[PDB]
Order: structure tokens, then C-alpha cells, then sequence
RNA sequence: GGACCUGGCGGUGCUUCAUAUCCCUCUAGAGGAGCCUGUUCUGUAAUCGAUAAACCCCGAUCAACCUCACCACCUCUUGCUCAGCCUAUAUACCGCCAUCUUAACCCUGAUGAAGGCUACAAAGUACGUUAGGUCAAGGUGUAGCCCAUGAGGUGGCAAGAAAUGGGCUACAUUUUCUACCCCAGAAAAUUUAGCAGUAAACUGAGAGGCUUAGUUGAACAGGGCCCUGAAGCGCGUCGUCAAGUCGUAAAGUGUACUGGAAAGUGCACUU
């Protein structure tokens, strides 16, 4: 253009700046490790970092917004948020794989819970 | 590669390494701290007692770092290039995020004081270590005459009195802004709007002459060209000062990336001459820092800045002594005075048991990280390189 | 040969300390062009010796010192500009040789050497009288230098000397 | 050739006040002595340089015959262990800090360029960036030397002088010691804050120079600006030799005379 001339839908966590995590915005994992005494925090971290990079490589194009990562006990629940693109057999079939796959690297009772939406939920556009 | 462990010797003319230490070695053009002219530092005292509270040590510390951080104005081009970009990945958004906002910087008196407060004692360390750098190397240089373009404060001014008042008789300040010249000249004066000028002959202009037939021993431009808003603006300042210079160009910029392309832009500019038959038919070649003429072998992704340590005019904020990091380039006219042209030390050097750390800048156009010690090298050069320091030159033959 | 650049209306009004611009009572010819118009239509003055009266600022002065002159005789009233000249002289060594005083009382006739006396009857006598006064001035000064021209003494005790 | 219109000055000054920050005033403390650091000059072959590496076993500390570092001489060699070095690089990334940038509609002018306000209302409504610092409470790599950037041995090195910048100690009579916790007895120039539970003085608790809890408790408190804010008036609408590879920021109109003409005077007219 010119120099002086100069002078994108976005969902809710995109749209909502860092510095409201606790004021619009909430956590997307939620665990103990991080309360005053409890220990394991960067264990809980690697494992988080671990989950989104498998699951956004096991459903490529799929996941319409980032997941939620609870664990109750020694639990590990995966809330994620899909498109209605792919069929359901292979979101059956990658659900399988996916919980035992996690169930067998964390030794832990890996579960996943899908939630498909028709398109993007924009929230508003930056 | 300047240094071949067990060829490369020390260049020893004059007799050098008999009848004096290493301490003291031709290549050594380390300058001790330097310290502004009382005249200049309590003029500018004067010139801020108006107003020099807490207010004006946070517009100090601002615009020191706009400037240091400042960017050269993006070309049209560039944007037409990322703009394609963007478009093939709100590209009018994304470009507003991903280029940088250049801004003509109006001086009016208030922008003019905290310019005076924030930059005097840094621009005149730097432009008496370019200005040592000759003093040092051609020692029978006797100017009578000086152009400084773009002179703010009078810094260059005040460094070529400093250093050569024994003989020049004229200088020429070139600047656009009215309060910046008022302020220069009040600075001359003492700091009082009345009074004698402590340096003789000092002319002031708010244009730049634009004429081959006038030619100045000394033109520099310090931290000028960073304030021209377009590239074909400094290509045709830096003919224009190339044309006027009779001896020597002195340019220098922050230490900064930005700085150090603009002058590579400018010592490419002079180099490669267009002019089919100009007035001053000598051709110019580098007298320093490049021991070459040959492009720049940090240009790509590093730059090449020195570093001068100075004392800081006395304030409600300067306690301590300051370092001012500076790009710079002399370019001479005529051609090398001889073959033997040595390495330049581009960067700290690292004195560590029994060897040192150099990056040189070799005369064949390439760097050199050159790790000296005695056994491989010889006790003399090894010495020679302990001492020396960050922009000094190495003594080094074949 | 290089000289120091013409004062512009600025210096001027800073050197007579009028503080203004409206208040100068004078009319100077800052155009060092239109002076090297003038010193060219005076004719050649390679190797001359000029007599120039109403220096000023020095435009003419330093139009006519671009000139290879041998001896430049400045005859100037005001004191204020005998510091320009002073400087003017000390740019070029030997040919600026300034005097204060009135021209319409300066005696010409002894400033040049008696070397350049050439008859009436032969050549312009390679002495040169170049003038930018006020006019208020130049016509007694036209009528002061007729009557000499008629009696053959004062700046004609050389010859027929040629003015402008 | 006639009439009209837009304008633009990246413009120029002033006026009044809101004028808080910043001022100026005003208030209260901060220079001597002894050591330690910064800069300069002088001097040496050389470093008055450092202790996850001495000493000390009150605090700290100087040189220590510690040891590393420097200078001058030497030695060792397949050796420690497919050896050995904290030698470089964050100017490799990550991390941690910091710098900078981030339209439509409706009327008027005869349907011309063009213009549209009055409140007791008259056409107007809608992330990147950085030769950045950090290798001391943290990582992932990449390079270097490998008859030496490794391992030893013998000597030396242990500086001098000023002016100024900074820091640590003691600096008392409104003091010090005991009993008490307040009626006793003995001793002898810049700068930093200000704006109040603040300054100053005095205690406790912590993680092991930094975070929190208390006690006593002042002095001064007036004038004006920079700069945005709120508006108003005015002004203002460059030249030249051959184009720049040029320089620079009462008043009028006629006519006559003008030889002290950068324009003056005389006569007649105009606003
Ligand atoms: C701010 S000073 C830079 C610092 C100054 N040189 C010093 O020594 O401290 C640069 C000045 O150059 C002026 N300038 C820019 N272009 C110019 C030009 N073409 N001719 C003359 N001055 C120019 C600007 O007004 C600006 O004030
Ligand atoms: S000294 Fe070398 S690195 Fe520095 S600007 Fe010159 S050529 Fe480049
Ligand atoms: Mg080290
Ligand atoms: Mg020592
Ligand atoms: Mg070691
Ligand atoms: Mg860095
Ligand atoms: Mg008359
Ligand atoms: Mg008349």
C-alpha cells in the first residue's frame, strides 16, 4: 500500500485478553497440583503440554476450540470441542485409540468427551 | 583469515616492538573515558534549570530508548511485499501489527531541551571516538574547515574543537529546526541568550547548501540520517555531503541494526560511484573501521557497532558512568595510503587463561574468530593482543 | 580560494543591534550573483588595482576579490562591518586593504603606488573604482570626482581611471 | 477577455483564564576524620586482578609463603580414566527481565462550482521488535585447544600521585550508665523527603538486602508556569545569474522638478 495508508473471527478464549484468566476467562486445565502444599505441579504441567500437542496431531482439523483437562483423583477427563466434518465411525475409532493410548502411557483411567458443534462458535471479530 | 597460527607475524615498521611496550602498540585507539568541556556541561545545566524535576528524567529515559529502539521508515516496496503475503496466508490489521510506526520527530523547544538532556554527552563520546580514530592514524591532518549536517546540540562541533581548534576556522552547522539552532547557540554562549561564543567561526544554516564547488576538510553526520524519512532522502544527503567532502566523510548512527544498514547503505552509496564526471574526480575508500572495501561480511543477520565509555553531565539522574554503543564509517577521499591495513577488533575481547578471544575483521572481506595464545602464535603477537581492546587495530603481516 | 559565506539579514540585524528587521534605515545587496554581474560589467580586472567604495556587508568585496585583483582599497564609515572585512582580509592574505573613513574626504590620490601613473592621452590606467553606496552619498561624490576628472588631480592623478 | 468559488498554508504570533504534574518560595535533615570503590595521569616485563577455591573461628578483613590470574625462564606426552579446560556462543534456541510499534438519508442555491446553525430554536437526522541484559538459585544444543586453551617446576608481581563521584563506621549534654518504664542517683554546595499518622526517632516478627507488625510523633502549607484542557483576536496569504549539483526566515493616485534622489518636495484630487 502507502505509508501513511496504514496510518478474523476470534472465539471466546481468542478473544478475551490473558489478563482476564480470572475475570471472563477461567483455566482450561484444573488440577491440585498448583494449591498452596500440593506438589507435582510441573509433572501436571508436562502432561498437559503432552495431551494438547497428541490430541491436536490425532484430530487434525477437528477440535473447534482448545480442550479442558480435569482430573479428579487419578482421572484424566479430556472435555474437547469438534467439528461435524469427520464421521462418526472415525470419531469412534479415534476415541478408542486416543483413551488407550493415554490410559496406558499415564497408567491412569484416561477418558474423553467429545462435544461436536456444526462450525467455529465465533464470539466476535478482531 | 588474518591469522594463521605460526605464519601471521607482528608487523613490526618503525621499529616498533623494540623501543616500546606492548601496552602501547600502533593498533591501540582506545580513548580513556571521556569527559564533556565544563563550558558544554554547565551550559546545558543553565540552559535546564528552567525545569529538571522528576518529570524530566522520565522524558529522558523515554526518548532515549524510542531512539535507541527506533526503526528506518519501512519502503513501500516492503509493504507491497508483506502485504502479498498476508493476502495469500485484516491484512491491513496484521501489517499495522507486524510493521514498525515511523514518526517524524517535530524538535520544538520543549522536545529540543529533553533531546539536549538525553543525548549531548552520548553523541559527543561517540563523535570524539570517530574523531580520535583520524586524529590517531594521520597525525598531520591540520582541517581548516567542517560541515556537520543535521547538528542538533553541537556535539560534533564541540568534539572537532576539542581536537582540532588549533586550526579549523570553520564550522558549518546544518539544521532545520529553529529551536535546535537557538539551543546550539545558546550552548556556544554560555548558556545565556547573550554573551561571547566560546568557539570562533561557527555558522549556522537551516538548509543544506547544495553545490560541488564548495568543499569542506571534515563533513560529518552524526545520528542524522536516521531521522530522513525515506531511503531516496538519504541517498541524496549522503551524495550531497559525498560531493562537499574535501577530505574526509564521518558518518555515525546508534549501534544499533538500523544504524548499521544505514551506513552500509551510505558506505555502498560512496563506494560505487554514479556520477559520469564530477567535479572531484578522486575516488574514496574506507578509512575506518572496514580494512576493505568489499561488502560487509555482518550485514546479514549481526551488525558492527564500538563502544565508548563517558561521563554523564552531572544530573538529578546520572551518577554513574555510561557507555555509548555507536556505528560509524570514515570515508576518505583519494586511495589507502598503503598495503599493510590491519585487522579491526569488532568486539569485546575476552581475556581468559593464558589465550584470548578476537573477532577480527580481516582485510580480505571475512570475519575471523581468532583465539590467540602464545605457543601457537608467538609471545609478541600474543601480547599485542592481550592488550589490545574492542575497536582497536591488530598488528598482524602476513 | 575559499572565504567565509555571506552574513545573512540575521547576522546583520544581530551585528547592528536593531533587534529587528524593519529598522535598518539601509538597503543591502546580499546577492553575491547580482555582484558578480556588477564586477563582471566593470570590466577586466585581472591583476588590478580597485578602489571600492561602500563595502557593506561585502558582497561586492568578496565579488571582487573572486576576481584576481592585486590590491583591493576598502574605504569603509561604519566600524561594525570592519570586523567582516578584518576577516574577509585574513581569507585572502595581501589584496583586502581596509581604511576607515569618509569617502567623500578620502584621499585616493597618495593610496595607490606612483608606478601606475599613466598618461592622459594613452590607456585606462589599471586602476579601478567599483561603488554600491547610499544614494544620498554618490551624488556628491559623481560631482566631487567631475570636477577632478576636469582638473586631472585626485583618483585621476593616475590617468583616466574608470569607475562604475 | 469577463464574473465567481474552493481553498491550502504540515504556517505565523499574541490574548485570557481551568493551569493539575513541574516550578519558585517555604519547612526538616544530609560536607570534617578513617577505610573501601569509580575516573584520570604517571610507572612496570607484569593484574594495588579473583576465593560454589584461602584465612579467620567476635564482627569484618588486608596482604596471605594457600590457591587461581599476570610477567620472565623451563619441564612433562600418549598421558587420567578413548583423557583434561568452566574456553566461547542465550551475536545458539527455550526460560527470565527489559526497549520500542500496534457510509446512508433529507433539504437549500432557478437542480453551478457549492452549502445546511439559532433552545422563547430558523433543516438537518443517522502480536511483532532488539548485533538488548541474564549461564549465581534453570535447562536443550553447538562450536574451540588436545607437544596444549592440558599437567607441573623456578623466580618476580604486592604500584605512585592528585581532583572529583559513590559507599561503610563513630560523630554527646534534647547526651551516656543504672533502677524504673517517665517526680531518681551518678558520669561527662547540590541532594533527600514534604502533600500527616508523613518526615524523624525507637521496638518486634519472618524467608532465610528482602517481606511484614507496632510505639512516640513534628515544621511549612504562599506567588507562577511548562504543557493538554477552555475559548477569542489578528496576521500571513521571498528572490537571482545562466533550472538547479542556486541562496535563504494618516495612507494612497496623478502630474512637475529633483545635483545630498534606497526616493524627496511642490500643486491638484480620493477615502
Ligand atoms: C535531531 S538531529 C540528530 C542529532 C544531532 N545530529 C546531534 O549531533 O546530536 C537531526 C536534525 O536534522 C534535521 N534535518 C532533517 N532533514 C534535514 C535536511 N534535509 N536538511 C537539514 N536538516 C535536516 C532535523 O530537523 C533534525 O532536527
Ligand atoms: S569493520 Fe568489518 S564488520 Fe564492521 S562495518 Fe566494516 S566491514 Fe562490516
Ligand atoms: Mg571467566
Ligand atoms: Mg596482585
Ligand atoms: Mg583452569
Ligand atoms: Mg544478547
Ligand atoms: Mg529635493
Ligand atoms: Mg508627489
Amino acid at each position: 500500500r502507502e505509508l501513511p495508508c496504514a496510518w478474523k473471527p476470534v472465539t471466546y478464549e481468542e478473544a478475551h485478553a490473558p489478563h482476564y484468566i480470572a475475570h471472563r476467562k477461567g483455566w482450561l486445565s484444573l488440577h491440585t497440583g498448583n494449591l498452596d502444599g500440593e506438589d507435582h505441579a510441573a509433572e501436571r504441567t508436562v502432561e498437559d503440554v503432552f495431551l494438547r500437542k497428541f490430541m491436536w496431531g490425532t484430530f487434525p482439523g477437528c477440535l473447534a476450540d482448545q480442550l479442558v483437562l480435569k482430573r479428579r483423583g487419578n482421572q484424566l477427563e479430556i472435555c474437547a470441542v469438534v467439528l461435524r466434518q469427520l464421521s462418526p465411525h472415525k470419531y469412534y475409532f479415534l476415541v478408542g485409540y486416543s483413551e488407550t493410548l493415554l490410559s496406558y502411557f499415564y497408567k491412569c483411567p484416561v477418558r474423553l468427551h467429545l462435544q461436536t458443534v456444526p462450525s467455529k462458535v465465533v464470539y466476535k471479530y478482531l | 583469515a588474518a591469522l594463521v597460527p605460526g605464519v601471521t607475524q607482528v608487523d613490526n615498521k618503525s621499529g616498533f616492538l623494540q623501543k616500546r611496550p606492548h601496552r602501547q602498540h600502533p593498533g591501540i585507539l582506545k580513548l580513556p573515558h571521556v569527559r564533556l568541556p565544563q563550558a558544554l556541561a554547565n551550559g546545558a545545566q543553565l540552559l535546564l534549570l528552567g525545569s529538571a524535576g522528576p518529570t524530566m528524567e522520565n522524558q529522558v529515559q523515554t526518548l532515549t530508548s524510542y531512539l535507541w529502539s527506533r526503526h528506518l521508515p519501512v519502503e513501500p516496496e516492503e509493504l507491497q511485499r508483506r502485504a502479498r503475503h498476508l493476502e495469500k496466508k485484516a491484512v491491513l490489521h496484521a501489517l499495522r501489527k507486524t510493521t514498525y510506526h515511523w514518526q517524524e520527530l517535530s524538535y520544538t523547544e520543549g522536545l529540543s531541551l529533553v533531546y539536549m538532556a538525553a543525548r549531548l554527552d552520548g553523541g559527543f563520546a561517540a563523535v570524539s571516538r570517530a574523531f580520535h580514530e583520524i586524529r590517531a592514524r594521520n597525525p598531520a591532518f591540520q582541517p581548516q574547515t567542517l560541515m556537520d549536517f543535521g547538528s542538533g546540540t553541537g556535539s560534533v562541533t564541540w568534539a572537532a574543537h576539542s581536537i582540532w581548534g588549533q586550526s579549523l576556522r570553520e564550522y558549518m552547522c546544518v539544521d532545520r529546526s529553529a529551536a535546535m539552532l537557538v539551543l546550539a547557540e545558546k550552548l556556544l554562549k554560555g548558556g545565556s541568550e547573550s554573551g561571547e561564543p566560546y568557539i570562533p567561526g561557527v555558522f549556522f544554516r537551516q538548509f543544506l547548501p547544495v553545490s560541488p564547488k564548495v568543499q569542506f576538510d571534515v563533513v560529518v553526520s552524526a545520528f542524522s540520517l536516521s531521522e530522513l524519512p525515506s531511503k531516496a532522502d538519504r541517498t541524496e544527503v549522503v551524495q550531497t555531503l559525498w560531493r562537499k567532502t574535501g577530505h574526509f566523510l564521518v558518518l555515525v548512527e546508534n549501534g544499533t541494526k538500523a544504524g548499521h544498514s544505514l551506513l552500509m547503505d551510505a558506505r555502498d552509496l560512496v563506494l560505487k560511484g554514479k556520477e559520469k564526471s564530477p567535479l572531484d574526480p578522486r575516488p574514496g575508500f574506507v578509512f575506518a573501521p572496514c580494512p576493505h572495501e568489499l561488502p560487509c561480511p555482518q550485514l546479514t543477520n549481526l551488525a558492527c557497532s564500538f563502544s565508548q565509555a563517558y561521563h554523564p553531565i552531572p544530573f538529578s539522574w546520572n551518577k554513574k558512568p555510561k557507555e555509548e554503543k555507536f556505528s560509524m564509517v570514515i570515508l576518505a577521499r583519494g586511495s589507502p595510503e598503503e598495503a599493510h591495513r590491519w585487522p579491526r577488533i569488532t568486539q569485546p575481547v575476552l581475556k581468559r587463561p593464558r589465550h584470548v578471544h578476537c573477532h577480527l575483521c580481516c582485510p580480505d572481506g571475512h570475519m575471523q574468530h581468532a583465539v590467540l595464545t602464545a605457543r601457537r602464535h608467538g609471545r609478541d603477537l600474543y601480547r599485542c593482543a592481550r592488550v589490545s581492546s574492542w575497536g582497536d587495530l591488530l598488528p598482524v603481516l602476513t | 580560494c575559499r572565504l567565509p559565506p555571506l552574513p545573512t539579514i540575521r547576522e546583520i540585524i544581530k551585528l547592528l543591534r536593531l533587534q529587528a528587521a524593519k529598522q535598518l534605515s539601509q538597503n543591502f545587496l546580499l546577492d553575491l550573483r547580482l555582484t558578480d554581474k556588477i564586477v563582471r560589467k566593470a570590466g577586466n580586472l585581472t591583476n588590478a588595482y580597485v578602489y571600492e567604495v561602500g563595502p557593506g556587508p561585502g558582497g561586492i568585496t568578496r565579488s571582487i576579490l573572486n576576481a584576481d585583483v592585486a590590491e583591493l582599497l576598502v574605504v569603509e564609515k561604519d566600524t561594525r562591518f570592519i570586523p567582516g572585512l578584518q576577516m574577509l582580509s585574513d581569507a585572502a592574505p595581501g589584496k583586502l586593504r581596509i581604511v576607515h573613513g569618509d569617502v567623500l574626504t578620502f584621499k585616493v590620490e597618495k593610496a595607490f603606488s606612483e608606478s601606475l601613473k599613466r598618461p592622459w592621452e594613452d590607456d585606462p590606467p589599471n586602476v579601478h573604482i567599483i561603488g554600491n553606496l547610499p544614494f544620498s552619498v554618490s551624488t556628491p561624490l559623481i560631482i566631487k570626482w567631475l570636477e577632478n576628472i576636469s582638473c586631472r588631480d585626485g583618483p585621476f592623478v593616475y590617468g583616466r581611471t574608470q569607475m562604475t
